[PDB]
């Protein structure tokens, strides 16, 4: 299930990377901090890449339009976006990044 | 705020109406009979400004908004419904269902991520009395009766009408309907000669400000609204006079009509019995965007059977439209539109020199400022705007 | 202001003139002419943004302003003179004195408070050499004299003309029409032949800026203008020539016509001898709003009995009007409204180049600016608005 | 500074683009055929929101903006060209050179100090192909070929064409035309069955979404410019579905059209090949101002001698223009009229939902912002502004 | 001539006091610091109740439109209002206020 | 002549302005910035203003038409709407007395 993105120290506070997967849409970690978390990469609102976006604080602003998600809730933060995201709970242990493989 | 912020501080006692140009939001309103839509005929119209199509699927309404979700087109520029339950935007395909306006199908795209993630706008749509009403709001709608005037929705009383386009603002068309001295406008109409009509030039008020007017806060089914008791305790003038010479008098008819008068939101009148002894007038002033609206008029008569039915039916096209609806109400109609450049600029709502029968005016509006349900914002129309 | 205060700042000597857009309050206007207001039938008119009425009771001119004081609607809608010297509203019958504007009766509420505590704007209105002219300000009246140019109260001046509207902001309309090298633009004008005048293209000023105008502040009837003197040092253009060799050349006819031109606040222009040695032309720009203005045209021709006024007024008709009122400043009009775009926005008056002659509009827009009675705003059209 | 700023900063990658509501400036634009524009006989015309004059002088195309540098009006209003070399403002004379727009004369004042020293805007013109090409910019123009999509200048390719106005912004027309999926508006275009092509519904996306297209910017003449490449990974759409059922199917004709499509600023687009597959289609969609734009459209196809050039002449008067030109792209100029309303407002752009084939317009507007040479401004057309 | 309103202690500085008359207009009485004063209830400009507007200082504010009259002169301080309001004599008698019945 | 007598140095405030009208030819502006002295046309280039009777802020004039301004030590366009080049007059003190060039400087002979 859980799927193992990268080490902790890959990412640089307030980064965002994007996750592949194979036969699935791909997802975005988000490092607040020293905190990680994990969201559909695709905004809700169209064909953009929020890991192409700019993080403030916790609330990813989409890079096309300005609408804007709560990384953590996945709700939607500014508008044009009204579609919650899809939440993907991560893991990190030993310094390692997993990301659960289903959403909720 | 739909009105320069230094306006609306002025008026204290009803700035929320007063920043209702476009209507309020979250209440039912009428927008045509139910005869105009027929099964599968998508038809188009415009309420509180947004654009939007109703269908009829297996007999029931259906509303979606008129614009795609993808470049803000009107499907409705060339309708496309290609399966009974949907319709398809003719630019790009991406399909709806009329039912939950979910985006079903994308015929240039069937792979697309966007398929069963979006989902158009819709409204609920309900017909009562030959009446088609929808509910221009977000989230479960309340019962059609609150939006409603009292014994409307009477299971007896036949209800029948017309509809058209007024160039006016609504409010403009609620306040003039609900004006105790408009009737001055109506002293020539064919119906008040035609039908011996009883009908004063106005009324000198009699009792206290309280007394003028009565609030229903709430009835069983929620309603809002106000009774214009003007003639309750007030002289009904007959003769009017310039410098004590009488230069105009009222007509002396026997039938004595508009026993109550009473206006209710989002914006309906209710004038018992009119036009005659026997009968009911309501009539809604629906907003379609700032500078018009609808001017929905319907008679209601309690009929038992078809027979009477029939009769009413028959004496409604023969004498009621023709010599009512529009021999007395076509008054109303330019009276409305001669108030819209002192509105226009908003300025109006601040120089307006009101007298004492304008207190069922200013029980209105401040009744209509407490109750609305939501002001539209050009917003809604465009697409609501919020910044984190 | 009605101009952008970053433009206003940048107009440092006639910045109040750039702020007239509205034109000048308290100056008195033309407005129609004595012979188109009947006894008892009143006639509408817009001026200076502000909609009037004026009727004639008793063979004398009243003016009220045409918005009634409790809707704003215009009583002019459904005219009611119930009385010889009052106007009731056709919608609450709210009733104002001619003589005064004191609102006298209301026949929907005889009792009412208001009657006799509001009163409805009134202007005065004269009538002089057979024009209709109204004092658009307040407080009382200055004389006439001080807003005409002189002569145009002559007593054996015979006054004739023309008025209509005219699509573009007053101003310009008066410096096309004070403006010296303009006069290229009627060098086709079937007057100059067809009259035989001696017309030039244009002029090459001579002396110092001083001389080509003489600023007229120190008229004993308090009249303020602008005398445009390019003529009298100046040599006068009859071949027009582009790299050296002529290309057109002026008119060398035997009348000689416009030795002295002048323009007079609020905004009317004298151009003498015109359109014949032994006449004077006088027309007036008057705002009508910020997009138009009244060309109000008259001809004087001195005359001692009826006998010449009627041989006067008969050549008017065949060959003034039409030749000179028409064949001649026909050009000026669609001159006026080429200017709109560039000036439409406000900044026309910052990227204007200007060349020699314009000295003398330079003259009026000084003298315009200083001398000017008030500066209308929108403020006086909707209402005025302050806090104190 | 055209749009509010609120919503330019909301849009990170392409603002510059969101902001050019009026066009790119200092690039080239066809504004109609050589053959439209006669010798000696001056032609207006509206580019970029500023009113120009083209004429011919001894075969020779000069552009000279369209205002008088005195008053601001349009000399066009009453042309007067009194020598071959010039033109003379029609008001007070004001007389320049065709050749480099200096103010070389003043019929109304040969004195005047400003003869000599200003210089009315010229714009560089040059034809090629039959066609008139505007730079409308400042400085020394680039080479033409940078501005037009490759092979529209090669020797052999002969060029026709048709132009007009289209009441849409100039951006809408380009998107709609670089738009994928947007060719299921043609479904029925009469040229599908009578050209026999062979023309899917829309496409499935495959790869990547570098792969979607081909930004080019390496291209040795400087043109910069965007390849669609959505078929080349992914699959054609010929059957329309809903809810898994065919509802529509694509066309099965044997000429295969449209293999290669690609945008190129300042916009032009050129569809490879179309309608025929030994012919080209390059269409530029020139802004007039910020509501409207020319839809010049033009077809090549390699011609060898006169004879050819004849047949294909004759063969685009009764095939390819009233059956291509006009039977097929006809559908776009009433879609590009359909996003107007949603765009109007500037809200389009950040309300818009898009889907995967908008990734080609993405790219588009991404290049367009970045290698415009620069953002037109209500400023240019009124005069540019500056305060020390 | 005289009706009584109220012990002058029963109004705190900067209140409005709404004096209604049998068979009559109502009044308004203000108190401005220490200072007592009275006009016609109804606002010139209309027919709103002065007494449920704003007093500021010595100027009341009209609840309807904004319009404003200086209480001590009744004298227009704010557009839309024009017409001068009725002022009536006030007495301050045994710490009692009492409103004269005519206007000065 | 090519040296026209002005004024004694002393004659002018910092931060004036004055106007020397020639006989048979346009007039010209002297300009006392600080104890500098520069000299341009008196006319304003965007019209028939006298930039004498503008405003001098250090080094700009500001000509009261329309706002429009020009940097006094080069005749260069400083604001809107002016956009031709002032002529600008060489300038030169001898014995305390304020002299300006007959004929403006021109982009012939000097620095390249
Ligand atoms: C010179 C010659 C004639 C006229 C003028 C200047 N200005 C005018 C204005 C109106 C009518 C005629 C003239
Ligand atoms: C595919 C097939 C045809 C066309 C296209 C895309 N884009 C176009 C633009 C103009 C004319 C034809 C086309
Ligand atoms: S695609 Fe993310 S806000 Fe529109
Ligand atoms: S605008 Fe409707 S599918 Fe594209
Ligand atoms: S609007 Fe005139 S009496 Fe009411
Ligand atoms: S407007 Fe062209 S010469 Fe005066
Ligand atoms: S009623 Fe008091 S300000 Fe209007
Ligand atoms: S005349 Fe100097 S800025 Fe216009
Ligand atoms: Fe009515
Ligand atoms: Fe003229
Ligand atoms: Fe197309």
């Amino acid at each position: 299930i859980w799927l193992k993105v990268c080490a902790a120290s890959d990412m640089q506070p307030g980064t965002i990377r994007r996750v592949n997967r194979v036969g699935a849409a791909p997802l975005a970690v988000y490092r607040v901090g020293d905190q990680f978390y994990a969201t559909e990469d695709t905004c809700t609102h169209g064909i953009a890449s929020l890991s192409e976006g700019t993080l403030d604080g916790d609330v990813i602003e989409c890079p096309f339009h300005g609408g804007a998600f709560n990384v953590c809730t996945g709700m939607p933060a500014s508008s044009p976006c009204t579609v919650p995201l899809g939440v993907f709970e991560v893991e990190v242990k030993e310094g390692e990044v997993y990301v659960a493989g289903e959403k909720k | 705020a739909n009105v320069d912020e230094a306006i609306l501080k002025r008026v204290k006692g009803w700035a929320p109406y007063v920043d209702a140009k476009l209507g309020f939001r979250n209440h039912w309103y009428p927008v045509m009979f139910s005869k105009e839509i027929n099964e599968g005929e998508p038809k188009t119209l415009k309420l509180l400004g947004e654009n939007l199509l109703v269908n009829r699927i297996d007999g029931k309404l259906y509303c979606l908004k008129d614009r795609c979700l993808h470049r803000g087109v009107q499907l409705s520029v060339k309708v496309e419904c290609k399966t009974k339950s949907t319709i398809t935007c003719w630019y790009h395909a991406w399909t709806y269902r009329w039912e939950d306006g979910v985006l079903c199908d994308i015929l240039t795209n069937p792979t697309s991520a966007q398929i069963g993630r979006q989902k158009l706008k819709t409204y609920p749509v309900q017909e009562a009395k030959g009446c088609v009403f929808i509910y221009l709001g977000d989230g479960d709608p309340p019962p059609l009766a609150r939006d409603t005037p009292p014994n409307f929705l009477d299971d007896d009383m036949e209800i029948l009408g017309k509809n058209q386009i007024i160039k006016s603002n609504w409010r403009l068309a609620v306040e003039n309907g609900f004006d105790p001295s408009h009737i001055y406008i109506h002293k020539d109409s064919i119906l008040v000669k035609d039908n011996d009509l009883a009908l004063p030039l106005g009324f000198a008020p009699g009792g206290d400000r309280k007394q003028q007017t009565r609030v229903v806060d709430d009835d069983v089914v929620g309603r809002k609204g106000v009774y214009d008791l003007i003639g309750e305790h007030g002289v009904p003038v007959f003769e009017g006079t310039i410098g004590g010479e009488v230069v105009r008098e009222g007509a002396y008819g026997e039938k004595i009509v508009a026993n109550d008068v009473s206006i209710w939101l989002p914006g309906v009148l209710k004038v018992n019995p009119f036009p005659n002894p026997d009968m009911m007038q309501f009539e809604w002033y629906v907003p379609i965007d700032e500078n018009t609206h609808y001017y929905f008029q319907t008679l209601g008569k309690p009929c038992a059977n078809d027979e009477e039915r029939k009769k009413y039916e028959q004496e409604f096209e023969s004498k009621w439209k023709p010599m009512a609806l529009e021999g007395f109400n076509n008054d109303d109609i330019w009276a409305r539109e001669a108030m819209v450049d002192f509105y226009a600029d908003d300025k109006g709502w601040v120089n307006e020199i009101l007298f004492e029968s304008d207190e069922a005016i200013v029980a209105w509006r401040k009744l209509a400022s407490e109750h609305n349900q939501g002001i539209q914002t050009q917003a809604h129309v465009s697409g609501l705007e919020h910044h984190h």
